[PDB]
RNA sequence: CCGCACAAGCGGUGGAGCAUGUGGUUUAAUUCGAUGCAACGCGAAGAACCUUACCUGGUCUUGACAUCCACGGAAGUUUUCAGAGAUGAGAAUGUGCCUUCGGGAACCGUGAGACAGGUGCUGCAUGGCUGUCGUCAGCUCGUGUUGUGAAAUGUUGGGUUAAGUCCCGCAACGAGCGCAACCCUUAUCCUUUGUUGCCAGCGGUCCGGCCGGGAACUCAAAGGAGACUGCCAGUGAUAAACUGGAGGAAGGUGGGGAUGACGUCAAGUCAUCAUGGCCCUUACGACCAGGGCUACACACGUGCUACAAUGGCGCAUACAAAGAGAAGCGACCUCGCGAGAGCAAGCGGACCUCAUAAAGUGCGUCGUAGUCCGGAUUGGAGUCUGCAACUCGACUCCAUGAAGUCGGAAUCGCUAGUAAUCGUGGAUCAGAAUGCCACGGUGAAUACGUUCCCGG
């Protein structure tokens, strides 16, 4: 769709990328069992102060051939209607219509 | 019977007669019961005194009947009360538990109207 | 001597061993009326050898694997009569005759797109 | 001592001309095989929208089946590993080899 | 069946009883399959039946049919432009699903607090000429004979 | 309920500003637009103002509201009937 | 053929009084119990005298089409046109089978192509219900061209047995302008005869005397 | 109505993939997305070098694409400059030593995406898209195709109104599978707009699979 | 002449509650589109943020993203200060690499515009695609002949068929798109291969196919071979065809899918995409926070769950299928009333895990009632997910205990493994399934028929 929308999932992405350690060793410790209640506090401040695009929940499965948000087969990214269209060609190896 | 709880259950099975008392669950009445040791399918009848005051402290412990119905009446008072959301909502009679506000919740709704 | 079998049905499989001189029958370490809740199963099981009127002349080891209880008796009637048939070939028309050499393939249906079953069609109010 | 060889594929012909292959090398060096024995295959199943806009009832289904060989061989030689070191394959064959 | 009539699958004789009438029977009962609990329902009753009624429970089965197989129906079309109350006769499977059903029923609506107890009340009803079953046979040997004016 | 093993939930500048309001006591109500954050007793006896996704409006927070998020008190969605 | 050896055989036989054709008075001797009666003083020169125009067409590499479609006579044509090397049509005559030439030729082609095919294989490739139906189709091809299937073209002589039943025949051949020779009975139209032939069609006997001497004939003009 | 798309439906049957690795679920979606690139990219430069068939197959670590088309010196250019840095520039997006290689087809006329792609550009000629069709159809069965079946889609001839057309020469069954069907789907860009044109050619039937 | 067309059945809908859609109504916004068939648990296979196009506010203007030209800087890293953030101001850290040392790449910033940008409108400008008629049997052509020719013939008639299915009569015949069939799938058997699959025979075994062993059997999954009214009689133009039987795992296109001739509907969609026209461009562009997309006088659809003793409850115990998995399934152990938590095996899996089928059955209990029915609804306290569960997530425990005691008219759906029930999984997904694509368990009732309805 829009290319900012694009655009802006790749920056979601490359931004969950780089604070990915730092996301989790402050999971772990404030999930860690008998934390110091304090570097576990002070800890789940420090990761309300990194950027919310950091956590994967902010991105959404885009199709990779259109940008089509909905229909995101996870086995390949692709619109409801571009799978069809692979399997039209033949350009998925092996892939056929089923019959059973 | 003249049990703790004002009420006079039916003289059935012992938990049938519990739950019966309100503030007493199925999870209350069987706890209660095991306290006194007694069978599940003993009536109130064939039951002397002797055990029924037994009940009536184990029951007295919980807070129960009337007394329970004042403390979840306050819970609900205070918090309309407070005005937070969940309490306008007890105000004007909505489902404060975020359900269908369009149709189908004629529970809290009340009537049917046109 | 011995007399195998494999009975099938909608999603059971029975091996069937016959070892003449008997009338016990072992499923899968299991006694008959032990290894079913069901009584009419064992009905069902007991029917093509109580019509060959063999009872405690072959004792039977058997073995029944996936589906239900009723598949699972189905088959195990089936493989019977297999081995019935392998250990006379002379009362394999008395079974076909008697109805016993169907192989049953009476199956459940796929479930097909837009229908809240594999063949039942929604609730589509017409008017 | 033993050498495995699983073989993933797509069409059943392909994955037999490379187990033939697979077999054929190994009987060259006098491997010792315990043959193909094929395995469960895996089917995936995928339904689609085949319209784009309002229409649930139009769905089209896809599958694929990798098809799945396994060989093995008790006495490897050097004359056997070669091989399958030195093996020569098509594209959608798939392998995986190990003790 | 514009083309061929097809019905109802071929039956099977009960193993536990041999005879079928009763497989037809626990079937009209019976509910998605529901055969242990129905088999269970049926069988309850007919024994009950073989001491309420002395022996011959199986016979009684009988007893009950005949005094309550219905001998007439009514099948009615829009042949010529409208509707007509139509008395006729049909093949014995016809009133024998008919009467089933109507033993079926007469248990059922009387409840009887469990339906063992329902069946085998109304069963004894039916053998004997009496009750709702016989009754809801009066009904179509009844208002059969005056709608006889034409066909 | 989120959980217990956190602990509750307030925001990094809300603390700020909770704290500037210990450091001064009663001043402007100052304003956030996370109604998300929890109450603490240090915040007790002044007022916020929250934005409802348009204007913030100004809560007075009181001690039973401690421990309490902000959102339950800044309404979003009005209505006078049909 | 001589007069008594039409006689013996019934070629002088006719149709009811009831049922005759205008033209055909010249060629009738009589009526005797309500029957027609040929008469065989016209019938033997003209049938000497077409026999001479057959053996002339054979014996310059004449293709001679012996046609016929009485349920009775079929396999006695066939036979007729087998024992001289022709081609003939016994069964139903399709329309516009001579002048539709190129249907038949690329139905020609079918037949050949799928008896080739069985011979060649590829059977095996088929379904057996398959290779069972082309059986079929082969089959059916063959009982309809079993005769022209190596005619190759236009026919170069046509004879005709009862020519009012084969009229669609006749007419094409005139539309062609090929010869039409043709045993005439008495409740037929002369016109399209150009060698006319008066005598019964239906008498199994006389139509083989026909056919065994035209047969002879056509032979004979071929071995020159 | 909507028929059914006739490659698809004979792939495997009688139709072979135009890719054929065998990959799993985590290098799956990456590996085909990176066929499409190197695709895309190859239709885009090959505008004229007549491709018919891009397959692409990703062997154990190497990738190899084949190009099945009519301009094989051209495709070659000279010493294959152009397709070696092709070479190049498809190992760089795909990441891979590359493998091209070209075969070509000697039969243009007897596919149906060649053919549908020279009925397109004579369509931005503005020459008459009926006898361009006709044109085409001729010369492909002329040569020896079995069947062929032409359809052109929208404003014809700078139409206010999208008429279709469709043409049927010979014989094209779809509905038996033993049978082989090319097919192919390609458009015109029209100053009013874009025009769609789909081509099938049936050319006897198969026996055996692809074998 | 036809179709679950009616009929005959079977279970519903419409009553209840709840879920779920739509339209109202409201909003600052409740984003758009879908609109009788052929909209309406629609597009969405899964809106807390994101999604979001929408409101409000916060801001930006060659720009979020594209290319080109300079000017500069390695690229980077990490942290502070302010902001609500978007963002502004920084401080440190590194300052490299290929070099023909001149430059260049990766990229970063500034300028400059040449430009970008649009989910702007226009499915009556379109492409592509899909819904429908309808898997209904038709639709046509060549040639022929018929007439001077509009045309006709076939495609007709008599039979017969799932069928323009077939045959015969026959100025028609012959082909083509169809129909059929070749596909997949399923039912019998045979060959091959037998580990992680099998355990018949064997011994051993703590009894666990476990362990030697076994290759049989079961499966596995490649080959196959099969069903053709082939048989027989009954018919019947002796014709097709049909009746019935035999044989047979199977019989009359075995079972099921895939496959939609034409065309029809300016059917639907420019918000998948593509695209003609226009269309704003400091904004109809862009960026951020919050909100809304979840409202409710309502209406209408679609579903789920109930109204009970074939039931509820407790205890005991049997039988499945199909799947999925490595920022994954995750057992085991322990703890925790559970939701869980910790510990951590195993497994990229015929190997580990999910994953321990429910209905079933056995036993006891209830004994018919707004009930031990029903469970909504509110209380309390958690659990877990993710920055984040107010607006609005899932989920446990405690407590409550609405209606409902079978639902007018009307109406739906169903021909066998079907209905109807009982569970299972999968897709999508941090999380969020009554839906949907799937799987097995159980397994019915009914067809006199075509006179009727509906449609062809
Ligand atoms: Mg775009
Ligand atoms: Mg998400
Ligand atoms: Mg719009
Ligand atoms: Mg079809
Ligand atoms: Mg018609
Ligand atoms: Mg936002
Ligand atoms: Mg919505
Ligand atoms: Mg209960
Ligand atoms: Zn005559």
């Amino acid at each position: 769709a829009k290319q900012s929308m694009k655009a802006r999932e790749v920056k979601r992405v490359a931004l969950a990328d780089k604070y990915f350690a730092k996301r989790a060793e402050l999971k772990a410790i404030i999930s860690d069992v008998n934390a110091s209640d304090e570097d576990r506090w002070n800890a789940v401040l420090k990761l309300q102060t990194l950027p919310r695009d950091s956590s994967p929940s902010r991105q959404r499965n885009r199709c990779r051939q259109t940008g089509r948000p909905h229909g995101f087969l996870r086995k390949f990214g692709l619109s409801r209607i571009k799978v069809r269209e692979a399997a039209m060609r033949g350009e998925i190896p092996g892939l056929k219509k089923a019959s059973w | 019977a003249r049990i703790a709880g004002i009420n006079i259950p039916d003289h059935k099975h012992a938990v049938i007669a519990l739950t019966s008392i309100y503030g007493v669950g199925k999870t209350r009445s069987k706890a209660i019961l095991a306290a006194a040791g007694i069978a599940e399918d003993v009536k109130i009848s064939e039951l002397s005194e002797g055990q029924i005051d037994t009940l009536r402290d184990e029951v007295a412990k919980f807070v129960v009947e009337g007394d329970l119905r004042r403390e979840i009446s306050m819970s609900i008072k205070r918090l309309m009360d407070l005005g937070c959301y969940r309490g306008l909502r007890h105000r004007r009679g909505l489902p404060v538990r975020g359900q269908r506000t369009k149709t189908n919740a004629r529970t809290r709704k009340g009537p049917r109207k046109p | 001597n011995q007399y195998y079998g494999t009975g099938r049905r909608k999603s059971s499989a029975a091996r069937v061993f016959i070892k003449p001189g008997n009338g016990k029958i072992v499923i899968n370490q299991r006694s008959l009326e032990q290894y079913f809740g069901r009584e009419t199963a064992r009905m069902v099981v007991r029917q093509p050898l109580e019509l060959v009127d063999m009872v405690e002349k072959l004792d039977l080891y058997i073995t029944v694997k996936g589906g239900g209880i009723s598949g699972q008796a189905g088959a195990i009637r089936h493989g019977i009569t297999r081995a019935l048939m392998e250990y006379d070939e002379s009362l394999r028309s008395e079974l076909r005759k008697a109805g016993f050499v169907t192989r049953d393939a009476r199956q459940v249906e796929r479930k097909k797109v837009g229908l809240r079953k594999a063949r039942r069609r929604p609730q589509f109010s017409k008017r | 001592q033993r050498i495995r060889i699983r073989l993933k594929a797509f069409d059943h012909r392909l994955i037999d001309q490379a187990t033939a292959e697979i077999v054929e090398t190994a009987k060259r060096t006098g491997a010792q095989v315990r043959g193909p024995i094929p395995l469960p295959t895996r089917k995936e199943r995928f339904t689609v929208l085949i319209s784009p806009h309002v229409n649930k009832d139009a769905r089209d289904q896809y599958e694929i089946r990798t098809h799945l060989r396994l060989v093995d061989i008790v006495e490897p030689t050097e004359k056997t590993v070669d091989a399958l070191m030195r093996l020569d394959l098509a594209a959608g064959v798939d392998v995986q080899i190990s003790l | 069946p514009r083309r061929r009539v097809i019905g109802q699958r071929k039956i099977l004789p009960d193993p536990k009883f041999g005879s079928e009438l009763l497989a037809k029977f626990v079937n009209i009962l019976m509910v998605d399959g529901k055969k242990s609990t129905a088999e269970s329902i049926v069988y309850s009753a007919l024994e009950t039946l073989a001491q309420r009624s002395g022996k011959s429970e199986l016979e009684a089965f009988e007893v009950a049919l005949e005094n309550v197989r219905p001998t007439v129906e009514v099948k009615s079309r829009r042949v010529g432009g409208s509707t007509y109350q139509v008395p006729v006769e049909v093949r014995p499977v016809r009133r024998n699903a008919l009467a089933m059903r109507w033993i079926v029923e007469a248990a059922r609506k009387r409840g009887d607090k469990s339906m063992a107890l329902r069946l085998a009340n109304e069963l004894s009803d039916a053998a004997e000429n009496k009750g709702t079953a016989v009754k809801k046979r009066e009904d179509v040997h009844r208002m059969a004979e005056a709608n006889k004016a034409f066909a | 309920p989120r959980s217990l093993k956190k602990g509750p939930f307030i925001d990094l500048h809300l603390l700020k500003k909770v704290e500037k309001a210990v450091e001064s006591g009663d001043k402007k109500p100052l304003r956030t637009w996370s109604r998300r954050s929890t109450i603490f007793p240090n915040m007790i006896g002044l007022t916020i103002a929250v934005h409802n996704g348009r204007q913030h409006v100004p809560v007075f927070v009181t001690d039973e509201m401690v421990g309490h998020k902000l959102g339950e008190f800044a309404p979003t969605r009005t209505y006078r009937g049909h | 053929v001589s007069m008594r050896d039409m006689l013996k055989a019934g070629v002088h036989f006719g149709h009811q009084t009831r049922y005759w054709n205008p033209k055909m008075k010249p060629f009738i001797f009589g009526a005797r119990n309500k029957v027609h009666i040929i008469n065989l003083e016209k019938t033997v020169p003209m049938f000497n005298e077409a026999l001479a125009e057959l053996n002339k067409i054979a014996s310059r590499k004449g293709k001679i089409l012996f046609v016929g479609t009485k349920r009775a006579a079929s396999e006695a044509v066939k036979d007729a046109a087998l024992s001289c090397d022709q081609f003939f049509v016994n069964h139903r005559w399709l329309g516009g089978m001579l002048t539709n030439w190129k249907t038949v030729r690329q139905s020609i082609k079918r037949l050949k192509d799928l008896e080739t095919q069985s011979q060649d294989g590829t059977f095996d490739k088929l379904t057996k219900k398959e290779a069972l139906m082309r059986t079929r189709e082969l089959e059916k091809l063959e009982n309809s061209l079993g005769g022209i299937k190596d005619m190759g073209g236009l026919p170069d002589a046509l004879f005709v047995i009862d020519a009012d039943h084969e009229h669609i025949a006749i007419k094409e051949a005139n539309n062609l302008g090929i010869p039409v020779f043709a045993i005439v009975d008495t409740n037929s139209d002369p016109d399209g005869v150009d060698f006319v032939i008066p005598g019964n069609d239906d008498a199994i006997r006389a139509v083989t005397l026909y056919l065994g001497a035209v047969a002879a004939t056509v032979r004979e003009g071929r071995s020159q | 109505g909507q028929k059914v798309h006739p490659n698809g439906i004979r792939l495997g049957i009688v139709k072979p993939w135009n890719s054929t690795w065998f990959a799993n679920t985590k290098e799956f979606a990456d590996n085909l997305d990176s066929d499409f690139k190197v695709r895309q990219y190859l239709t885009k430069e090959l505008a004229k070098a007549s491709v018919s068939r891009i397959v692409i197959e990703r062997p154990a670590k190497s990738i190899r694409v084949t190009i099945h088309t009519a301009r094989p010196g051209i495709v070659i250019g000279k010493k294959g400059e152009d397709v070696e840095k092709l070479r190049k520039v498809v190992a760089d997006i795909a990441g891979v030593p590359a493998q091209i290689n070209i075969a070509e087809v000697r039969k243009p006329e007897l596919d149906a995406k060649l053919v549908a792609d020279s009925i397109t550009s004579q369509l931005e000629r503005r020459v008459m898209f009926r006898r361009a069709m006709k044109r085409a159809v001729q010369n492909a069965m002329r040569l020896g195709a079995k069947g062929i079946k032409v359809e052109v889609s929208g404003r014809l001839g700078g139409a206010e109104i999208a008429r279709t057309e469709w043409y049927r020469e010979g014989r094209v069954p779809l509905h038996t599978l033993r049978a082989d069907i090319d097919y192919n789907t390609s458009e015109a860009h029209t100053t009013y707009g874009v025009i769609g044109v789909k081509v099938w050619i049936f050319k006897g039937e198969i026996l055996g699979g692809m074998a």
